[PDB]
């Protein structure tokens, strides 16, 4: 199949007339291999394959509250990026 | 035709297979897993835990393996890489997986 493309999106919960909430939300890239044995003798915990990727991130958001509440961001632009933890 | 952004799906690559004491590298041929996932960072400010992020990840591993030429006397020369029978978007598991970023074409020959 085909996965779409990293963009923003209308948050259609906090989303108002007039006042859209965007959310960067797509696709990126990522592979997944055998660790090589170069990485092996780096690591401390061995773990068999190795993970390459980047997730749909915001390149820039704005903080905003929102239907009374909600302290919520408004994603202004997005991209593929890390995928952090 | 070809997705744009191909779903994370088996792909044919490259690895290198090399084991200490052996001279040579023989780079052997197999499915790695590549693609796209769906990924997207919460908009609502305060909740927990982080919604981690899925990547493309191996599903049904089968292993090969090849007899390194040129190995010393005593040493094994039959070293095993996997084959990627299916692949998946998940969770980079941290405790099997080393989950990092981008690196510039990581499964040559050194
Ligand atoms: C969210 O950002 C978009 C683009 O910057 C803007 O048009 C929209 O009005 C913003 N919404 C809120 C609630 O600030
Ligand atoms: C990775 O390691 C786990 C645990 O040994 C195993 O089940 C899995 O098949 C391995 N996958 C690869 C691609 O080596």
């Amino acid at each position: 199949q085909d996965c779409p493309e990293c963009t923003l999106q209308e948050n259609p919960f906090f989303s108002q007339p007039g006042a859209p909430i965007l959310q960067c939300m797509g696709c990126c890239f990522s592979r997944a291999y055998p660790t090589p044995l170069r990485s092996k003798k780096t690591m401390l915990v061995q773990k068999n394959v190795t993970s390459e990727s980047t997730c749909c991130v915001a390149k820039s958001y704005n903080r905003v509250t929102v239907m009374g509440g909600f302290k919520v961001e408004n994603h202004t632009a997005c991209h593929c990026s890390t995928c952090y933890y | 035709k070809e997705p744009l952004r191909p779903r994370c799906r088996p792909i044919n690559a490259t690895l290198a297979v090399e084991k200490e004491g052996c001279p040579v590298c023989i780079t052997v041929n197999t499915t790695i897993c590549a693609g796209y996932c769906p990924t997207m960072t919460r908009v609502l400010q305060g909740v927990l835990p982080a919604l981690p992020q899925v990547v493309c990840n191996y599903r049904d591993v089968r292993f090969e393996s090849i007899r390194l030429p040129g190995c010393p006397r005593g040493v094994n020369p039959v070293v095993s890489y996997a084959v990627a029978l299916s692949c998946q978007c998940a969770l980079c598991r941290r405790s099997t997986t080393d989950c990092g970023g981008p690196k510039d074409h990581p499964l040559t020959c050194d």
